[PDB]
RNA sequence: AAGUCUGGGCUAAGUGGUAAAGGAUGUGGCGCCGCGAAGACAGCCAGGAGGUUGGCUUAGAAGCAGCCAUCCUUUAAAGAG
């Protein structure tokens, strides 16, 4: 649900140097702060592959401090398919725009016939307060031939939440 | 096989294969992909050779995405002529592909099937490739 | 998972003597010297011989298993001894002993006569079973093999020399 | 590590329902002779307990971790454990020990048995139903 | 031809080409007129002459009794 | 013996062996024998 | 399962069983079948003996009314 | 002409000292899953059985021609193969 990941500070160390030694250069920020950091590459991957940009990672800083953050952006090295840098958004109590998973609670009538349900949205953008961050967002999918579909306007929307996309958006 | 419905220009300078892809470097549609390991002009006939192999392996089933398009006209002079007397004739179309580009994606199909089908597709392409699956990293993009 | 470290029982009364790069195994049925890597330790314990190796590197692991079996085979050789049986199959095909020698009639123009190497005994209990016996195992395996090659088992008919226990697999003629 | 423990509880549950659970070597029979002993130790008692057939490894954990004497008769060899007190046995060990010592060469011999709570014995358990 | 309760008698070359003989029961030989043109692409032929009668397997021998 | 640049197991009984500097496939089924080359 | 033909409205099954029903039976009319061939089988029940006939039900294409 | 110099490592092809897709239990070193002293992997001694030829088919296809269906049973376990 909530993940921990050890993070450290950097100044002048070259990214290529860090990157060489198994560390992922990165940065943490929010309206109030902005700090150059790095986390260990393999430790991060273990976490990120569960977290994604969905759940809160919390950063155990050397100083003792413990920031609750969302991953905001992950740069890839195009040529090697690997992360070169991460952007850690430090959560406060203010609302925050974010991506929340969609779980399609159901089985298709269009599939099981002669079909393939391309689901165009794995998740959905959503204005929300950090103390109210979901895990799921449930989607009724009893009937969907090839090809009908829904547009997020028809989404359950828990208490605390607020669609951050035009409700004309296909899921 | 693919080519532009229309072009603003019939023929175009050869240009150059430097660099990793500008974009298209992450999975965006399916679950599995095939990424270019080397730069090359992939040709329309080559792409379709790959497409068809995939469809044959699925027995019509599943969905296939083709993420490169041949928009670059390939020129050739007639056999046995000398140099000069102007640029040759367009003999077909190619897509310029640089390493990191995801060329095809598959969806709605088992892991074994995406695997084999992407493997095979590779064998029709004149470059090294690697098969990939969707990650956190693609969704973050 | 291991053959190199397996201890080799040694019957009363066969005697294993050790030297550098050779072990002499003597028993009721004769004696064999067994060449052995200079790199393995052959160890004589009570009614048992062990073999040891000085590392876990690949070449050493290999010689280990090999070496114990090489010795275990010599040990068995001089007490029990080895034999192999060939079955002769087919309408005109019969074997016979001519003195020490084995005569095969297997559908050639001539008959085939086979002299035994030293350390090898041939028996023909019936005219369609031949038996090769001796202390040296690979020697036995070899003479047995040679013999079989004179007229290998046919692909289409139960015809030719057969290893006892060799299954008769056949394809359809026409 | 592993679903061998949703089997530790099985033979701990249905061994926590006895005091005279005997044990035999139920193997050498075909599938005809299998449903022989099976419906005939199901017809020489109550419920449906002939043997439960479970690992000598696990069954010795059960007989050790529920005190039950540790039925150290002979856990080695094929072991099926004729739960004679998940049925109603008594001289129904005759109903087994003779039907086995009839069909085929030594059909279903025994090795362990707890008498009410105290250990029985080897052939003093074939003679305990004669 | 073995799907029509047939027994092969032999095969010999011809105009190259190649011919086959078999004892097929007539009772399984209706379709074989067109069924032959369907396998050889209108390039094979046949002749068909009676030879003998015999006792059919008891499966039909006690099924045709109807 | 098949002789190819691509030697592969053809069936679950096939076996990839390396003798004397060459890779062979060897098998119950004689059609499956391969040598690289 | 010879007996299941004289109790559903069928001489044959339903070609492709599952979606296509060409007859039916109740939870009590599966138990009655479970009755006649009960001395044949293995299990000596009727909640067990009938699920063997509630499965030779889709082995042809007849639903069991519940 | 000047080191058969020093230390760590790899290579067994004379690779070094002629090339690609691709193939591979070559070798050495990483990483990640799975199983394992409640006994795994390898061999080997059992068992792998019922309703049942499953139905429809075809001349016969009885687990295995081919369309279908694929339930349950006694079970430690056993596919309508
Ligand atoms: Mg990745
Ligand atoms: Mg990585
Ligand atoms: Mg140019
Ligand atoms: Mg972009
Ligand atoms: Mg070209
Ligand atoms: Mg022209
Ligand atoms: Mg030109
Ligand atoms: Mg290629
Ligand atoms: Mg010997
Ligand atoms: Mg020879
Ligand atoms: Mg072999
Ligand atoms: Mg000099
Ligand atoms: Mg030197
Ligand atoms: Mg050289
Ligand atoms: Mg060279
Ligand atoms: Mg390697
Ligand atoms: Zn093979």
């Amino acid at each position: 649900m909530e993940y921990r990941l050890k993070a450290y500070y950097r100044e002048g160390e070259k990214p290529s140097a860090l990157r060489r030694a198994g560390k992922l250069p990165g940065v943490m920020y929010n309206r109030h702060l902005n700090r150059k950091v790095y986390v260990d590459l393999v430790e991060f991957d273990k976490v990120f592959r569960q977290a994604s940009i969905h759940h809160v990672i919390v950063l155990e800083l050397p100083d003792g401090q413990s920031l609750p953050t969302l991953v905001r952006q992950v740069n890839l090295d195009k040529r090697r398919r690997r992360p070169e840098h991460v952007d850690f958004f430090v959560l406060s109590d203010e609302p925050v725009e974010m991506y929340v998973p969609l779980r399609f609670v159901g089985t298709p009538a269009g599939v099981r016939a002669g079909g393939v349900l391309q689901e165009i949205h794995r998740d959905i953008l959503v204005k929300v307060s950090p103390r109210n961050i979901p895990e799921f967002i449930e989607v009724d999918v009893s009937g969907l031939e090839i090809g009908d579909s829904l547009h997020a306007s028809d989404l359950k929307l828990p208490p605390g939440v607020e669609l951050a996309v035009s409700p004309e958006e296909t899921i | 096989m693919l080519m532009p419905r229309r072009m603003k220009y019939r023929k175009q300078q050869r240009g150059r294969l430097k660099g990793a892809t500008k974009g298209g470097d992450y999975v965006a549609f399916g679950d599995y992909g095939l990424v270019a390991l080397e730069p090359a002009w992939i040709t329309a006939q080559q792409i379709e050779a790959a497409r068809v192999a995939m469809v044959r392996h699925f027995r019509r089933g599943g969905k296939i995405f083709i993420r490169i398009f041949p928009d670059k006209p390939y020129t050739k002079k007639p056999l046995e002529v000398r140099m000069g007397k102007g640029k040759g004739n367009v003999e077909g179309y190619v897509a310029v592909v640089k390493p990191g580009r995801v060329m095809f994606e598959v969806a709605g199909v088992t892991e074994e099937q995406a695997m084999e089908a992407l493997r095979i597709a590779g064998h029709k392409l004149p470059i090294k490739t690697k098969i990939v699956r969707r990650d956190a990293y693609d969704e973050a993009q | 998972s291991r053959i190199g470290r397996l201890p080799i029982p040694v019957p009363k009364g066969v005697s294993v003597e050790v030297a550098p790069g050779r072990v002499k195994v003597k028993g009721p049925k004769g004696e064999l010297e067994v060449p052995v890597s200079p790199e393995m330790r052959v160890v004589v314990e009570e009614g048992v011989v062990r073999v040891e190796r000085p590392s876990d590197e690949r070449r050493h692991k290999s010689l280990h298993g090999l070496t114990r079996t090489l010795i275990a085979n010599a040990v068995k050789g001089v007490s029990e001894g080895y034999s192999k049986e060939l079955l002769i199959k087919g309408i005109g095909y019969r074997a016979r002993l001519v003195g020490r020698a084995l005569e095969l009639t297997v559908g050639f123009s001539h008959p085939v006569v086979v002299e035994p190497p030293e350390g090898i005994t041939f028996e023909v209990p019936e005219p369609t079973r031949v038996r090769v016996s001796g202390i040296d195992k690979q020697k036995v395996g070899q003479v047995a093999a040679n013999i079989r090659a004179i007229r290998k088992p046919s692909a289409y008919h139960e015809k030719g020399i057969y290893y006892a226990g060799e299954p008769v697999r056949l394809k359809p003629g026409k | 590590k592993r679903n061998v423990e949703l089997l530790a509880t099985l033979k701990e549950n249905l061994e926590r329902a006895q005091g005279s659970f005997f044990l035999v070597n139920y193997q050498g029979l075909p599938a005809k002779e299998t449903h022989a002993l099976r419906q005939a130790l199901k017809q020489n008692g109550a419920r449906l307990f002939v043997a439960k057939n479970t690992l000598i490894r696990l069954a010795l954990k059960e007989l050790g971790l529920p005190e039950l004497d540790g039925l150290q008769g002979p856990s080695a060899v094929v072991f099926y454990e004729d739960p004679v007190a998940a049925a109603k046995t008594l001289v129904q060990f005759a109903k087994s020990n003779p039907k086995g010592i009839p069909q085929v060469k030594s059909g279903l011999l025994q090795g362990q048995i707890l008498t009410a709570k105290d250990v029985e014995a080897l052939a003093e358990l074939p003679t305990m139903d004669e | 031809l073995n799907a029509r309760r047939g027994q092969i008698l032999g095969m010999e070359p011809r105009g190259n080409a190649q011919v086959i003989r078999a004892f097929v029961p007539l009772a399984e030989m209706f379709g074989y007129a067109t069924d032959l043109r369907s396998k050889t692409q209108g390039r094979g032929s046949f002749v068909m002459f009676f030879d003998h009668y015999q006792e059919v397997p008891k499966q039909v021998q006690e099924k045709l009794i109807k | 013996m098949k002789v190819r640049a691509s030697v592969k197991r053809i069936c679950d009984k096939c076996k990839v062996i390396r003798r004397h500097g060459r890779v062979y496939v060897i098998c119950e089924n004689p059609k499956h024998k391969q040598r690289q080359g | 399962s010879y007996l299941i033909r004289k109790a559903a409205g069928l001489e044959k099954g339903a070609h492709k069983p599952g979606r296509e029903k060409v007859g039916r039976i109740t939870w009590e009319q599966v138990l009655e079948i479970a009755k006649q061939k009960m001395p044949d089988l293995n299990t000596t029940d009727l909640e067990a003996a009938a699920r063997m006939i509630a499965g030779s039900a889709r082995s042809m294409g007849v639903e069991v009314v519940g």
